[PDB]
RNA sequence: GUGAAGCCAGAGGAAACUCUGGUGGAGGCUCGCAGCGGUUCUGACGUGCAAAUCGAUCGUCAAAUCUGAGCAUGGGGGCGAA
RNA sequence: UGGGGAAAGGUUCCAUGUGAACAGCGGUUGGACAUGGGUUAGUCGAUCCUAAGCCAUAGGGAAGUUCCGUUUCAAAGGGGCACUCGUGCCCCGUGUGGCGAAAGGGAAGCCGGUUAAUAUUCCGGCACCUGGAUGUGGGUUUUGCGCGGCAACGCAACUGAACGCGGAGACGACGGCGGGGGCCCCGGGCAGAGUUCUCUUUUCUUCUUAACGGUCUAUCACCCUGGAAACAGUUUGUCUGGAGAUAGGGUUUAAUGGCCGGAAGAGCCCGACACUUCUGUCGGGUCCGGUGCGCUCUCGACGUCCCUUGAAAAUCCGCGGGAGGGAAUAAUUCUCACGCCAGGUCGUACUCAUAACCGCAGCAGGUCCCCAAGGUGAACAGCCUCUGGUUGAUAGAACAAUGUAG
């Protein structure tokens, strides 16, 4: 995993062929927004402090991958 | 610059090159 | 604050091997770990390093020498005479 | 220990500007040498 | 305050286990095995460790860029510097003495 | 009885010499045209010490006169030679301390060392810490050279012989006692294993012919002809005389 | 625990040299645990735990110290600080 | 008397059941008896290379089973191209076998969970190495094969045939000193637990961050300006300096250092609610400093000792040299980024010992290693305690002689 410095990369990097899914995790603790994304080798992370580019993003990035909200708690197959 | 990776990079190029044989 | 009265460098020896034993070794021991001038860049740095080497510690040259000392006065007599015989046979 | 502290107080002198290095070098032999207790009596040697 | 234990079936600790204390996120103490030390690489002729060139084992000079295997200069690996300015020195004063030289026979001694 | 001490050592199983840490022999060059007619050059690398032995080894580099390629050999270094000397080998070869040139091209008066007893089989004599050998006379003509080596014999060898000049270093190395157990052990050790040594009269009768008794005492002459059965010669063998030297010694 | 070379400072003397306080950390040196060995009680047991063990007391302990695996020497032969 | 290994043992491992025999007494219990089950790998080993050493080949002995011989008095080999097609050519030549290490050299995987019995292998997440195939982005070029800095050198790329030189692999014992990780210790805060006649802002436990990457730094050393005696700098330990010190400014080998991803979504600790089961559910916390001749591992610069100087090979890299090949409308032999496919064979259960090895046996004997808490104390001395592990060696009553030990 590696860090994307700015929003430019992450659009070219969400419209690629291998860009298998995408989730979002949101820290109200510290105010912090993640945007990830996984492609066949990386896992690529975007850290947002403000909440207002947040739903541009996600509206502006292309509909063909699917997008999580990583539910917590995360559990297995297998009933809890 | 090794002889295996010499070897591999002038075979590559010799298939190439039979490819843009039969390509003409 | 002198901490012998004669046995000097070999007083490590203790009580053993008798006086005369001692002084023999103790006579050719100590010039051995001495320090002597280099011939080529002339600092004070030259040290033993096997039974028949020494080197410098500044310029890096090592020289074949005697077993103890840097020179033998036969080496160096032999050396004189044969600078000596070819100069005036072949000048 | 002692020789630490000595040398720290010299150097700190000699950064500072109280003594010079003349009078520098020579208490750096002397305090090399058993000459001075403590702190006390190496800043009184100064003094003097 | 726990003890830990190899994770290998070598019992011995002959160069060539080696080994590191850590703490893993489950709050347990265990052993990492490590590989050894790279060496850095010395000069031809005075014998140092040139500056510049990163310490590997032999075989992971494979995978590395080959700038940053070299410094862009004559004798780039292997060779100081201060060895090639001797080399250089050397070279032009010693072919600059073989010209004189050869150029004083021919009239110093074929005149006749 | 059973087989005596000294004879075992002639099978080669426990009592070989011990060579891991030796890198090379000390020789010189093949003899070649090059060093017949004129001269060839080469550098003094390194000055190395290799176990077993006193008189440090010394590492040249010489160029091929033949192929792009590079030779290395390994020499007895004399007394005197540094790192980065310029040696020579030839017939025309100058006449200083290091270089080597056949052993005719010499003026009387001179020592050289590691002098071959036939041209070509890289030297025989005079190869240890500290000795040499000393030219005497030459035979112009049915070409010979009157050589003295250093036990004080008197020789007659070919006029192509080589030799290099110089003294073997080392020094006095044998001077000082060995003084403790150790250093000797060690010294033997490295080579072959020889250090314990037995007295024979301290023996059994059934292990050396001096044997037992109620005394240690020999018991006959130790003294042995010259032409005995194997596994007799065992003590002192074929002496011409005997006791302390006082006078002079005749042999020379 | 003892404290060999080398080094620093001070004192004495015309000189050659001589004294004092530190620093330094050498020795097949030394007391003493684990390991290795096996002096005395001529102790226990002596159809024993054991076809050589058990307890107290002992020798050495940074060097000729202790030790694993792989290889070599085979019976009038091997190996042996004997 | 804990938690795991090498050699050796070979199902002794787990579940269910049980008449006789064994466990030198008993037995409902067992390492015993009977019936079933259990050992998953491109990354951990073997597989590869050589060491001491062993055995073929060329040759020589011996009536012979066979002995010597390992580069030796030998005609001993391998690299490329084009042809429909192998069958035709062109170069180099001093050399030319195999076996031998589960502790030597060596390409690559970490965390959490899961079973009655296996896991660095199984599941989920996140990576790496080798081999083999191909396309985009970017770079270079009409001056044909890159720019910047005086320099040590730097960057995402940035031609290199035959031959040759060099480095890494690659190495002794000991002594003190400095940096880092882990352990131990002290203070504050948030939770839970123990004690309370009296005292104690009291005593105890949890407070964690892996492989793999990005970014800023950390001894030695090196470069530039300038030229030192009233000599200077300096280590615990006197070495360094016109062969260029002090001073000022820079480059670089070396993270088990700080921050960010991985990563809180994990793990752990409390509380509150249903409630046959199948099932759960919802709230919070998971911090801030200090100290040292402390213990252990690791790294660096120094010093001492030798008539003792402390392995080899496979494999990998840079350079000197300049063979060949290649664009102006595209071509490209770019060690840069991304992208495609594959990685065979065998071992993996358990003990390693006052019951799983060897001693005729369930024998006070023997048998090679890793991890190492608190107090007293110079201390791995002796004595008490915490984690963890046992309570297993035929028993009951009485206390004469003679004994063994104190
Ligand atoms: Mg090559
Ligand atoms: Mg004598
Ligand atoms: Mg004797
Ligand atoms: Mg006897
Ligand atoms: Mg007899
Ligand atoms: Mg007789
Ligand atoms: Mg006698
Ligand atoms: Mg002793
Ligand atoms: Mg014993
Ligand atoms: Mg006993
Ligand atoms: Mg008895
Ligand atoms: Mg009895
Ligand atoms: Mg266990
Ligand atoms: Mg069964
Ligand atoms: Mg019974
Ligand atoms: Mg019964
Ligand atoms: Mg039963
Ligand atoms: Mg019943
Ligand atoms: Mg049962
Ligand atoms: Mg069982
Ligand atoms: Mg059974
Ligand atoms: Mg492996
Ligand atoms: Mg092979
Ligand atoms: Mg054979
Ligand atoms: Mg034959
Ligand atoms: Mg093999
Ligand atoms: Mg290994
Ligand atoms: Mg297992
Ligand atoms: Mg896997
Ligand atoms: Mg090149
Ligand atoms: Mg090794
Ligand atoms: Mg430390
Ligand atoms: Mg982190
Ligand atoms: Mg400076
Ligand atoms: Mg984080
Ligand atoms: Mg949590
Ligand atoms: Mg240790
Ligand atoms: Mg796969
Ligand atoms: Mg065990
Ligand atoms: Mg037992
Ligand atoms: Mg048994
Ligand atoms: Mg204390
Ligand atoms: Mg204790
Ligand atoms: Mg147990
Ligand atoms: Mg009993
Ligand atoms: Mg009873
Ligand atoms: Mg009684
Ligand atoms: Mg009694
Ligand atoms: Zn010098
Ligand atoms: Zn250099």
């Amino acid at each position: 995993p590696q860090e994307v410095s700015d929003i430019k990369k992450f659009i070219e990097i969400c419209r690629r062929k291998d860009a298998s899914s995408a989730r979002i995790k949101k820290n109200p603790k510290t105010q912090q927004i993640k945007f990830k994304v996984r492609c066949q080798r990386f896992l690529y992370t975007l850290v947002l402090k403000d909440s207002d580019k947040a739903e541009k993003l996600k509206q502006s990035l292309p509909p063909n991958l699917q997008i999580k909200d990583v539910p917590k708690r995360n559990k297995r197959k297998s009933s809890a | 610059m090794r002889a295996k990776w010499r070897k591999k990079r002038t075979r590559r190029l010799k298939r190439k090159r039979r490819k843009v044989r039969a390509r003409s | 604050s002198k901490r012998t009265k004669k046995v000097g460098i070999s007083g490590k020896y203790g009580t053993r091997y008798g006086a005369s034993l001692r002084k023999l070794v103790k006579k050719q021991e100590v010039t051995q770990h001495a320090r002597y001038t280099c011939t080529f860049c002339g600092k004070n740095s030259v040290r033993r390093t096997a039974v028949g080497i020494w080197s410098c510690k500044s310029c890096k040259k090592t020289m074949a020498g005697g077993a103890y000392t840097v020179s033998t006065p036969a080496a160096a007599a032999m050396r004189s005479t044969l600078r000596r015989l070819r100069e005036i046979t072949e000048a | 220990r002692r020789q630490r502290v000595l040398r720290r107080l010299l150097v700190k002198y000699r950064a500072s500007g109280k003594i010079d290095k003349h009078l520098y070098h020579e208490l750096y032999h002397l305090a090399k040498g058993n000459t001075f207790k403590h702190k006390r009596a190496l800043v009184e040697h100064i003094h003097r | 305050p726990t003890r830990v234990t190899y994770r290998r079936r070598n019992p011995y600790n002959t160069t060539s286990n080696r080994t590191r204390v850590i703490k893993t996120p489950g709050g347990q103490l265990r052993v990492l095995h490590i590989k050894k030390r790279g060496t850095a690489p010395k000069c031809g002729d005075c014998g140092i460790k040139l500056p510049g060139i990163p310490a590997l084992r032999p075989r992971e000079y494979a995978t590395i860029s080959k700038p940053k295997k070299t410094v862009q200069r004559a004798y780039g690996g292997s060779r100081c510097g201060n060895c090639v300015r001797d080399r250089i020195i050397r070279a032009f004063l010693i072919e600059e003495q073989k010209i004189v030289k050869k150029v004083l026979k021919e009239q110093s001694q074929a005149e006749k | 009885g059973r087989v005596i001490r000294n004879q075992r050592k002639g099978r080669g199983s426990v009592f070989t010499a011990h060579t891991r840490l030796r890198k090379a022999p000390a020789k010189f060059r093949p003899l070649d045209y090059a060093e017949r007619h004129g001269y060839i050059r080469g550098i003094v690398k390194e000055i190395i010490h290799d176990p077993g032995r006193g008189a440090p080894l010394a590492r040249v580099v010489f160029r091929s006169p033949y192929k792009y390629k590079q030779i290395t050999e390994t020499f007895i270094a004399n007394e005197g030679m540094y790192t980065g000397q310029f040696i020579y080998a030839g017939k025309n070869a100058a006449l200083t301390v290091g270089n080597i040139l056949p052993l005719s091209s010499v003026p009387e008066g001179t020592v050289v060392s590691n002098v071959e007893e036939k041209p070509g089989d890289r030297g025989a004599l005079g190869r240890t810490s500290g000795n040499y050998v000393t030219v005497v006379g030459h035979n112009p003509d049915e070409g010979k050279t009157r050589i003295k080596l250093p036990s004080g014999a008197k020789k007659v060898v070919p006029s192509s012989s080589r030799g290099m000049i110089g003294i073997v270093a080392g020094g006095g190395r044998t001077d000082k006692p060995l003084l403790k157990a150790s250093r000797a052990k060690h010294k033997f050790a490295v080579k072959r294993n020889r250090w314990p040594k037995t007295r024979g009269v301290a023996m059994n009768p059934v292990d050396h012919p001096h044997g037992g008794g109620n005394h240690q005492h020999i018991g006959k002459a130790s003294t042995i002809s010259r032409y005995a059965a194997q596994g007799q010669k065992a003590g002192l063998i074929a002496a011409r005389r005997t006791g302390l030297l006082r006078g002079t010694q005749k042999t020379k």
